[PDB]
């Protein structure tokens, strides 16, 4: 938790590009599927 | 250590809000004899604190002594004294990294002391909510 | 020398995990962090790795669906090949194959890689096999740094840097200040961290060498050597017989005196070109 | 196309009787720049084979024939005329193949 | 406004 | 997990729960502690003109923006449906505009 | 990046910022139909008639910027 | 032209700060003052 | 717009051809796409204000923190791109209308920032341990130090104010006056000195500060002059 | 003005190797060179010494030094384009007397053998040494190769001679050509007359021990990095040849190792020599072509650090790092062939 | 393939010399690592010249600065040379009239970039030698009054990196920014940063013998 260069200006969040390698937030959504990978303006919360 | 006297053994929160006003000058100044003491011990006699398996003298006699001998000199000798250090004292030693600047009575507490930063074990025991 | 690089200490704590602490000591202040940082970022960045980039199972049931007789999924499989270690060295396009023909488990030492590739951990394990299936899989393999983005694409990531630190240390000499650096490197065993350190260096030398070639991109109107452009231009020119341009016309190759050469010469006057100056 | 001789194959080629312009090359294999020559004079055979005709010496072992030949180094080579009415120009360093060509077609 | 007239 | 693991920056007893972190695009620490965690993080699951952006848009005088969100971007014919159903309920909406050279009331088709 | 010191310079020199704005949008259409080369694409003639207007007040400005 | 503050900026100390700055320069400056300020607050931060 | 931007390059014969091109969304399309947005403003709406769009990677919108399912319309005509332009944007708007009060102003970090980068010296008790600083001939050469780690962001510094109107002051006469049997003095003040003399005049003011402060004053001071670099 | 100029004499031509000699590099033949087959490695290890004195002025000049180049082209295509190429590196060619009357790179004649027609290069007479430009040439380098021709043993005498009244260091670097390494004392009979007038030499630890007579004893391609290879002569090994002007020697076992000489002080640099080698660039010269010019470089705009002991320590560092440096750019324009 | 050009340069002061280079094209990642790393070379690894010491031997008389503005004067003269270790520079100068940097008498490798500075102004005929200790050093690196000029050769450097060319390869192109001092011209600047870069990383390939 700091505030780095204004791109986690009020509750923005910077990510590294690791949770994209990792699939750590690949989710798969159903219509047929699609490997729904984590993206600038997905929403993430803590508990 | 005698940095500092108190009016008890056990200090008021008065005391403890003036520390708070003003920790960073004793920080400062730790930081200040932690410095002296490398430029006096040199850099084998201040290292092997954290390297316990280095038994050989690391006075700055004893390495222009081994110098006149075994043509290493005094950087050789403390790239082996350091090819002694294990990665767990290597970590330890990694608070005086010119950029941490960790406290050298922080590095040096035991224990038995920095129980007393929280308060001794928990009450109720820490073992009810470890799982595996 | 006096300015000395060892390697401290090196572990394998598994196959697919080599770690090495490295020591450089007479720094000077301000080189160990200039050192340390792009130290840091070629191993975390710059290096390349090795690795699988794509899968066919040569019968697919469907694109999404489940495969007969192995215990888990195509997508489990397929994140098993993803952390396959591969340690290549040459880049280009290469091809593989998995061709195991009854019940067991389908592991890495399995794998039959082409000539230029060689497994990091044998031991991996990839598939198992209930069913006496003659199941083959075609890989492809590629040689890359970062990440890039019928056959099933694996999204392989080329980082075999697992992790790389540094630390910095006043040596102790109370006028020069010189410093130690430490260096830490956790790696796949597609490099040993030493060779992490030593390809690092040599990759950040590979990208600021380009400042020292020949310079400005200026040099004739890609090719080896640098001065037959300009001797064609002037076969070309004598065919036409078209004298020659004054921007290639220097005034040092004029009679005109020291006295005045030195002055232009400070002047940065190079080409009779310069003479448009009126 | 460019054949490797030796020193007394050379010097029956060069004393005897010749329809055209001989090159030699000498060359080691220790040489950076000798590649880039030969690669030069492998366009020049390819684009002269019936007109003009080269040979390479490799002075890591015909070393007696290179001091014998004035070569003050390498790459050198030696555009030898077809009859000896005029003789030997001889060429150093990583010469044009166009400073080739008007040699043999300008030379001779 | 711009519309006034 | 400070003095099992020996990562004494685990437990700064200093600041505890900080501590000093470095700039990847930098190397240098930033100079006070930052606070340094491995919570659990859950990745969520995923055109009106209103009234008061008229408002809005008529306090700048911007009225020709305005003309456009609320006309031919979508007489205008919803005032031809307002008529209609007011000439509907038996009203006569009537629209009439004077010429300023003549006087002529002319009607607006409506 | 600089246009908009035009913008409100010329803003400064007129005594209506409406009435200015309207004769932008005056000046504009009638640019577009006193000439009808097409003027479409990466300048725009908002941006010409700004660009005309501090040339006038003498500003080294060029057409659209 | 502004004055060398040498004190911290307050809120009420800025809202003073950027309120002076339009009503002496107007917009044109005061709109890209603020906007580098921006980024001095972000780098400092 | 692209259609018309593919007619006007003659890309395509038809408004059929333009519209099949874009469905092939080859990329011509998004530079002509480009083309459009170059000068071409647009209107958000949450709440109302119009900006030039940029176009930018990724699939969500990206708006400035300041101005910040936001809405999105383009102005048709041209009095209506005009109006945009001229009255619409938020140069045109600094100040809420309500009392005249700035809307932009630093704020959330940006503002804690500048109160970080205000904040500036530890004063007397929390900076020294008992009861009793470089000289920079310039800002350039003081941060230049800090750059080079001789100096601190928070640590103290004489710089010489040589534009030596405008100090500051808090109507505090002075706490010390040395003056020398020749005749020059200094006056020592909580925030600055100033060395002058009976004969001669002032030489120099000289401010106690910090690259913290010398930052703040600065960048405003470059923001200023890098505005008016076009008034050239 | 400054900086000092230097001023090279001897040829130019493009790409000319004098000569190779079997050689050491200091280089973990362990790991990476077993590990990488990607990367290429000669089955022999043949170093050449450098290059062409125009080779060094280049050289020189890209380290920021100024040199002027000194001798002639022909009016010529090629030599136009040599005047060319030696103006756009930076180096000063109104020393470069341009002759309508010579061919550039072609010497004219020979039977067999025979010294007829030289070509421009190789005739440069005393009457067009620029004097003027050896007036502020405050280090005069020159190589071997100039003392081959009479006419340009004359002309390098006269140049040698005329810079030592003007005061200037004379720099001998021998890159020993190839005609010479069969005869050590026609070798020595040749260079003597320069060697004594020589205020700074190079050569490499082959050409000193040609010179001293002392066969190899040492291995080449043997895959260590045993020191009995990079072994530092003693100054007694060395004393023979210390006519009694010379300042300082370097002795150049390539990047790897630059040893140094003095009346008062000797001692050797530990380089390194895993730089991309490529053919095109197997020989090794544009490596010794930068040493060279590292320590004109430092030696010329330092001169009064000639023999302290921390300056050589540096300037042999500087000459390795340089020559690196050198061999890496090329290997990076010249390319691998197909 | 990799190559830089200059785009742009300027020299608005004696005293300020402005360069912007061009690098490309790059990989994904390698712009912003170059950048940094040349950042650092720049403003610190570089060695630079200055005035270190002054010894004035005779507040003087008859001067019309103070010593301490004489001083500050002297920390603003930017000098260019090679030197190894320390060397002696002396102004002799008697009054009245300007001392100035042109009237440095200089030791044989430095040169002066703007003889035109001021140092002092005599303001009545009296003696002013000055003794001046002047050094080469790094950057970053460390009646005999010490000037502390602190040897920086480049007042600022940055760097910014764009995407061209659309091609999704995504390669990119590095602009980097120098304002020397005048001591150094930005190209010069750039290659000394790129070697002593290349001179930090060298020591991890050196090979040592057995």
């Amino acid at each position: 938790y700091m505030p780095w260069e204004g791109y986690n200006f009020e509750d923005a969040v910077l990510i590294s590009e690791c949770l994209v390698y990792g699939d750590i937030y690949t989710s798969f959504h159903i219509r047929i599927s699609q490997k729904r990978e984590i993206k600038v303006g997905d929403k993430v919360a803590g508990r | 250590t005698g940095q500092v006297k108190l009016y008890g053994k056990e200090p008021t929160l008065t005391e403890t809000s003036l520390y708070r006003a003003r920790r960073h000058l004793f920080k400062e100044e730790r930081l200040q004899a932690e410095r002296e003491r490398l430029a006096k011990e040199g850099p084998m006699a201040f290292y092997s604190e954290w390297v316990k398996a280095w038994k050989r003298d690391t006075s700055r006699e004893a390495v222009q002594k081994h110098f006149e001998e075994t043509g290493e000199d005094e950087n050789t000798q403390l790239i082996e004294m350091f090819s002694h250090q294990t990665d767990r004292e290597y970590r330890i030693m990694m608070g005086t990294d010119v950029r941490i600047k960790r406290d050298p009575l922080a590095m040096r507490m035991k224990e038995d002391q920095i129980k007393q930063i929280w308060g001794g074990d928990p009450v109720y025991p820490t073992i009810n909510y470890i799982q595996a | 020398r006096t300015l000395q690089w060892k390697c401290v200490e090196s572990r394998r704590d598994s196959k697919r995990l080599y770690y090495g602490r490295f020591i450089l000591s007479p720094l000077m202040k301000g080189q160990a962090d200039t050192i340390g940082i792009a130290m840091r970022r070629a191993l975390l960045g710059e290096i390349e790795g090795t690795c699988i980039t794509r899968a066919k199972s040569e019968n697919i049931p469907h694109d999404y669906s489940n495969i007969v007789g192995i215990q888990e999924s195509v997508h489990e499989i397929l994140m098993n090949l993803n952390e396959i270690v591969l340690k290549s060295n040459l880049y280009g396009t290469r091809n593989a194959l998995i061709c195991v023909q009854g019940p067991g488990y389908i592991t890495a030492r399995d794998i039959i890689l082409p000539p230029s590739v060689e497994i990091v951990d044998n031991t991996q394990h990839i598939a198992t096999l209930t069913e006496p299936i003659n199941l083959c899989i075609g890989l492809k393999i590629e040689r890359n740094r970062g990440y890039s983005l019928r056959s099933y694409p694996i999204d392989a990531v080329f980082m075999p840097v697992q992790n790389a630190n540094h630390s910095i240390h006043s040596y102790g000499n109370g006028n020069e200040k010189q410093e130690i650096l430490f260096i830490e490197i956790w790696t796949n065993g597609s490099l040993t961290p030493k060779e992490a350190l030593h390809e690092a260096s040599r990759n950040l030398i590979n990208l600021f060498i380009p400042f020292l070639h020949v310079e400005e991109e200026t040099f004739y109107l890609q090719v080896t050597l640098p001065l037959f452009p300009f001797h064609n231009k002037l076969v070309n020119l004598r065919q036409k017989k078209k004298e020659l341009a004054f921007q290639y016309i220097f005034i040092d190759q004029l009679e005109l005196p020291p006295r005045i050469y030195n002055c232009l010469k400070k002047s940065n006057i190079h080409t009779l070109l310069d003479l448009l100056n009126n | 196309l460019v054949r490797k001789l030796t020193a007394e194959e050379l010097q029956e080629l060069v004393k005897g009787e010749r329809k055209v312009p001989l090159i030699v090359d000498f060359y080691a294999t220790w040489c950076g720049p000798c590649i880039l020559m030969a690669q030069e004079l492998e366009m020049l055979a390819v684009e002269y084979e019936s007109n003009a005709m080269i040979v390479k010496v490799d002075t890591d072992d015909e070393y007696e024939f290179a001091r014998d030949m004035q070569v003050r180094g390498l790459p050198t080579l030696f555009f030898i005329s077809p009859d000896p009415s005029k003789d030997a120009i001889r060429t150093e360093g990583l010469i044009p193949l166009q400073m080739m060509r008007d040699i043999i077609d300008n030379d001779m | 406004g711009t519309g006034f007239n | 997990a400070s003095k099992q693991t020996a990562n004494p920056w685990v437990f700064e007893p200093e600041y505890p729960g900080k501590s000093r972190i470095f700039d990847g695009r930098t190397g240098d620490p930033f100079e006070q502690p930052v606070i340094i965690g491995k919570p659990y993080i859950l990745k969520l699951i995923h055109q009106r003109v209103g009234e008061m952006e008229v408002w809005a848009l008529e306090g700048f005088g911007v009225a020709h923006i305005l003309q456009e969100m609320l006309t031919y971007k979508s007489a205008p014919e919803s005032f031809r449906l307002l008529v209609r159903e007011l000439r509907s309920l038996a009203l006569e909406l009537n629209h009439f505009l004077v010429s300023e050279k003549n006087f002529q009331i002319n009607r607006k088709e409506v | 990046k600089v246009m908009t010191m035009d913008i409100e310079r010329l803003l400064l020199s007129e005594d209506n910022r409406f009435e200015f704005v309207n004769s932008v949008a005056a000046e504009a259409t009638e640019y577009v139909e006193k000439n009808r080369d097409e003027y479409g694409g990466t300048k725009k003639a908002i941006f010409h008639v700004l660009s005309n207007r501090v040339n006038d007040l003498g500003f080294d400005r060029p057409e659209a910027y | 032209n502004l004055v060398f503050h040498n004190k911290v900026i307050d809120g009420t100390a800025i809202k003073r700060l950027i309120s002076r700055l339009i009503d002496h320069f107007g917009m044109a400056y005061t709109s890209h003052i603020l906007d580098q300020v921006k980024t001095l607050g972000f780098q400092q931060a | 717009f692209v259609i018309r931007g593919l007619i006007r390059q003659h890309l395509a014969s038809n408004i059929g051809v333009a519209k099949s091109q874009i469905r092939e969304k080859k990329p011509i399309v998004w530079e002509i796409l480009q083309e459009v947005m170059q000068g071409h403003p647009v209107l958000l709406n949450r709440g109302i204000q119009s900006f030039q769009p940029i176009l930018v990677e990724g699939r969500t919108i990206c708006l400035h923190p300041l101005v910040c399912q936001m809405a999105v319309h383009v102005p048709l005509s041209l009095e209506a791109q005009a109006e945009a332009r001229l009255l619409m944007f938020s140069h045109m708007n600094l100040l809420s209308p309500a009392i005249g009060d700035p809307i932009s102003v630093p704020t959330q970090d940006m503002l804690i920032g500048l109160y970080v980068l205000t904040s500036g010296t530890r004063r007397g008790i929390c900076a020294n341990r008992y009861n009793p600083e470089p000289f920079f001939c310039n800002s350039y050469d003081a941060i230049g130090a800090y750059r080079q780690k001789r100096i601190n962001l928070d640590s103290p510094l004489w710089l010489r104010w040589q534009l030596d109107q405008r100090v500051i002051a808090s109507k505090e006469v002075p706490i010390e006056v040395h003056y020398e049997s020749f005749g020059n003095y200094h006056e020592i003040y909580a925030h600055y000195l100033i060395v002058r003399s009976v004969k001669k005049e002032t030489l120099y003011i000289y401010i106690r500060t910090t690259v913290g402060h010398i930052s703040f004053y600065r960048e405003i001071e470059e923001a200023i002059q890098g505005f008016s670099q076009a008034c050239s | 003005g400054w900086p000092p100029l230097v001023c090279c004499f001897g040829s130019a031509q493009h790409a000319f190797v004098p000569s190779g000699r079997p050689a050491n590099r200091l280089l973990d033949y362990e790991r990476q060179e077993r590990m990488k087959d990607a990367v290429w490695a000669p089955e022999k290890y043949i170093r050449a010494p450098g290059g062409c004195a125009g080779g060094v002025a280049i050289a020189l000049a890209s380290l920021g030094g100024k040199a002027a180049f000194m001798g002639k082209l022909g009016d010529d295509d090629f030599g136009q384009a040599m005047l060319y190429y030696l103006n756009v590196c930076q180096v000063q060619t109104r020393s470069v007397k341009i002759d309508s009357k010579r061919v550039t790179a072609c010497s004219t004649m020979k039977i067999s053998s025979t010294c007829v027609k030289p070509c421009a290069e190789d005739s440069l007479s005393k009457s067009e040494i620029n004097v003027d430009v050896l007036k502020e040439a405050k280090m005069f380098y020159f190589t071997t190769h100039s003392l081959l021709d009479k006419k340009m043993m004359s002309t390098t005498l006269q140049a040698i001679k005329i810079s030592k009244q003007l005061g200037n260091v004379i720099f001998y670097d021998l890159n020993l050509p190839l005609p010479l390494w069969q005869s050590l004392e026609e070798t020595k009979s040749l260079i003597q007359e320069v060697w004594d007038l020589a205020d700074v030499i190079e050569v490499t630890k082959q050409e000193l021990e040609f010179l001293c007579g002392i066969e190899p004893t040492e291995e080449f391609d043997t895959k260590n990095n045993d020191s009995s290879k990079f072994v530092h002569y003693e100054p007694e090994t060395v004393e023979p040849l210390w006519h009694e002007n010379l300042k300082i020697l370097f002795v150049t076992n390539g990047t790897s190792k630059i040893h140094y000489y003095t009346k008062e002080h000797n001692g050797a640099v530990l380089g390194m020599e895993d730089v991309p080698i490529t053919p095109f660039t197997r020989d090794m010269s544009a490596s010794g072509d930068g040493i060279v010019a590292g320590l004109i470089r430092m030696l010329t705009v330092q001169p009064d650090l000639m023999n302290d002991k921390g300056y050589l320590e540096r300037t042999a560092r500087y000459a390795i790092e340089c020559g690196v440096v050198d061999q890496w750019l090329l290997a990076q324009t010249r390319g691998y062939p197909p």
